Formats: structure tokens, C-alpha cells, sequence
């Protein structure tokens, strides 16, 4: 039954900057992470967007409109867990 | 056989102006990112410049922002670096280098040229 | 606010045959986005290890890379000749991509 301990942070980032968001979860199984931006599903296919190991969300060549709330969805089919942050890029 | 191969380096002056250039082959050119870094006399490496493939978007560090200006053409497959407002402390080894395609996609550079030596004063 | 990476040792000398560990530290986790790089005499770096874990492709499996949070080793399994370089890690989180300073390996 997962069980976020570590969620994104919030963060002021500089544009063309490269920022990530972390978010370490545990449970049995092992938790899945999920992403959302702004209450939508981000897209880890626009190729600045890159999902990386140990449930790490990297941004590369950061934009204004990369600015707003993201959060973090720890799954597993027990339950799942909710942690979200707000990053500024300017 | 990928090949990189920089020039335009010498000797130039406090508050002067460089432009690097690196050529490319043996690769599809327009498909990689590419980077400029830079190696200083007491042997540390500084990323300097990055640039995406098609030119788009371009990321220096704090220590050269403003100064240092990437661009590539793609159709000829140079990279360049204009450096303008040189200082000494940018006194270096400078290095193109093609961004690997990995997985995971971790950024990090598989072909390095050997570099074109810059030295300000 | 920047990432600090800082390797130890500054350098090192040992015998052909020896297994040598390198280390590097991050001032904050980095969750095993690192990048170990080859450095010979007169010769641009080459990748060694993606991902603080993943051997690069045309390098020799004496190498390898472990690590996780905010401590990194680099191992060289019975040093040869060849090894002879200078060794750097790089953060590769988040900008600036910040480099250590580099490991010297030298033969006695």
C-alpha cells in the first residue's frame, strides 16, 4: 500500500534550464509513478520531456509555459498516493 | 565514421571575439543534439553550450550567458560558437561533442572532436 | 543552489593488476543521473558510464559504475596501461551540469 516519502518540491527554474522533478514512493508492489502536469497527463514524448530511473521526471531546455502544478501518482493495485508541486520557470 | 573536427581557435585579446566552428560526418547531423565544453589549464571540464537538432533551442551556463552564442547549419553540418567578450578565464581547450541517443535517455556525449585551443590575453 | 560533485582522490598511482575505486559525491541526491568520462594525455574525453550504472557501449567491461542517492564509485577491475587518464563524473539532473574536478590515474 504505497506511500510517497519523498514528493516533488517546489522550485523557481531558469528558462532554457534543465530541471526534474523526483518522487520517491514505497509499497509492495513496487509503486508506479505517474506524472501530471495542470491535472493532465504529461507527455514524456515531447522529447524535452524524458522519464529517467528511480522515478525521476527531467524537463531539458525549459519554457515559460513549462510553469505550474505538477504532481506525482505512486500506483499500485492496493491503492495509490498523491504529492504535488508548483515550479516557476522564468 | 563519425568525425568532428573543430577550428577557429588562437590567441585574441581581452574583450575580443571568436567564432568556432566544427564540422561534422559520417552521421545524420540534423537528427543530434551537440554540445561545446570546454577544458581549462588546471585540467576541470565546463559545459559550456548545448543546442537541440534542428537549432530551436540553445542552453548556456551562468558563466558564459550572454557572451557565448551556439548555431548550427544543418545543410553543411557545422556547428558553431561565436565568444565575444572573451576573458581570460575562458582561456581553454574547447571540444564539439555529439549528444548520445540512449536508454534510458540520460544526457551524455558518445563522440567528442579533439578540440581547438583558445587563449585570451 | 548548484549541484557540487567532489571526487576523490584527486589522483592516485597503482600497479598493472590492481582494482582501483574512484569515488564521487553530489551535495544533493542525484538519483543516478551521472556520467563517468575518460580523459587520456593530449585526447578529448571519452563516455564511459551512462546513468551512474551502464557501461558505454566500445569500453572494456574492467569498468564499472555503482552507486545511487548521493555517493558514486567508479571501479577499474586489473589496471592496465591503457588506463592511464584523467577520470570525471558529471551531474547530469539538473543545470548546470556541473562536472568534478577529475581523478588522475597514474601507473607506478
Amino acid at each position: 500500500g504505497p506511500v510517497i516519502r519523498q514528493g516533488p518540491v517546489n522550485q523557481t527554474v531558469a528558462v532554457d534550464g534543465t530541471f526534474v522533478l523526483s518522487c520517491v514512493a514505497t509499497g509492495s508492489p513496487v509503486p508506479t509513478i505517474l506524472w501530471r502536469k495542470d491535472g493532465v497527463l504529461v507527455s514524456t514524448q515531447d522529447s524535452r520531456i524524458k522519464q529517467l530511473e528511480n522515478g525521476v521526471l527531467q524537463i531539458r531546455y525549459a519554457k515559460l509555459g513549462d510553469t505550474g502544478r505538477y504532481t506525482c501518482i505512486a500506483s499500485t493495485p492496493s491503492g495509490e498516493a498523491t504529492w504535488s508541486a508548483y515550479i516557476e520557470v522564468q | 565514421e563519425v568525425q568532428l573536427v573543430e577550428s577557429g581557435g588562437g590567441v585574441v585579446q581581452p574583450g575580443g571575439s571568436l567564432k568556432l566552428s566544427c564540422a561534422a560526418s559520417g552521421f545524420t547531423f540534423s537528427t543530434y543534439d551537440m554540445s561545446w565544453v570546454r577544458q581549462t589549464p588546471d585540467k576541470r571540464l565546463e559545459l559550456v553550450a548545448t543546442i537541440n537538432s534542428n537549432g530551436g533551442s540553445t542552453y548556456y551556463p551562468d558563466s558564459v550567458k550572454g557572451r557565448f552564442t551556439s548555431s548550427r547549419d544543418n545543410a553543411k553540418n557545422i556547428l558553431y560558437l561565436q565568444m565575444s567578450s572573451l576573458k581570460s578565464e575562458d582561456t581553454a581547450m574547447y571540444y564539439c561533442a555529439r549528444e548520445a541517443l540512449l536508454r534510458p535517455p540520460y544526457y551524455a556525449l558518445d563522440y567528442w572532436g579533439q578540440g581547438t585551443s583558445v587563449t585570451v590575453s | 543552489l548548484d549541484i557540487q560533485m567532489t571526487q576523490s582522490p584527486a589522483s592516485l598511482s597503482a600497479s598493472v593488476g590492481e582494482t582501483v575505486t574512484i569515488t564521487c559525491g553530489a551535495s544533493e541526491n542525484i538519483y543516478g543521473a551521472l556520467t563517468w568520462y575518460q580523459r587520456k594525455q593530449g585526447k578529448s574525453p571519452q563516455l564511459l558510464i551512462y546513468g551512474a550504472i551502464n557501461l558505454a557501449d566500445d569500453k572494456s567491461s574492467r569498468f564499472s559504475g555503482s552507486g545511487s542517492g548521493r555517493q558514486y564509485s567508479l571501479k577499474i577491475s586489473s589496471l592496465h596501461p591503457d588506463d592511464v587518464a584523467t577520470y570525471y563524473c558529471q551531474n547530469v539532473l539538473s543545470t548546470p551540469f556541473t562536472f568534478g574536478s577529475g581523478t588522475k590515474l597514474e601507473i607506478k
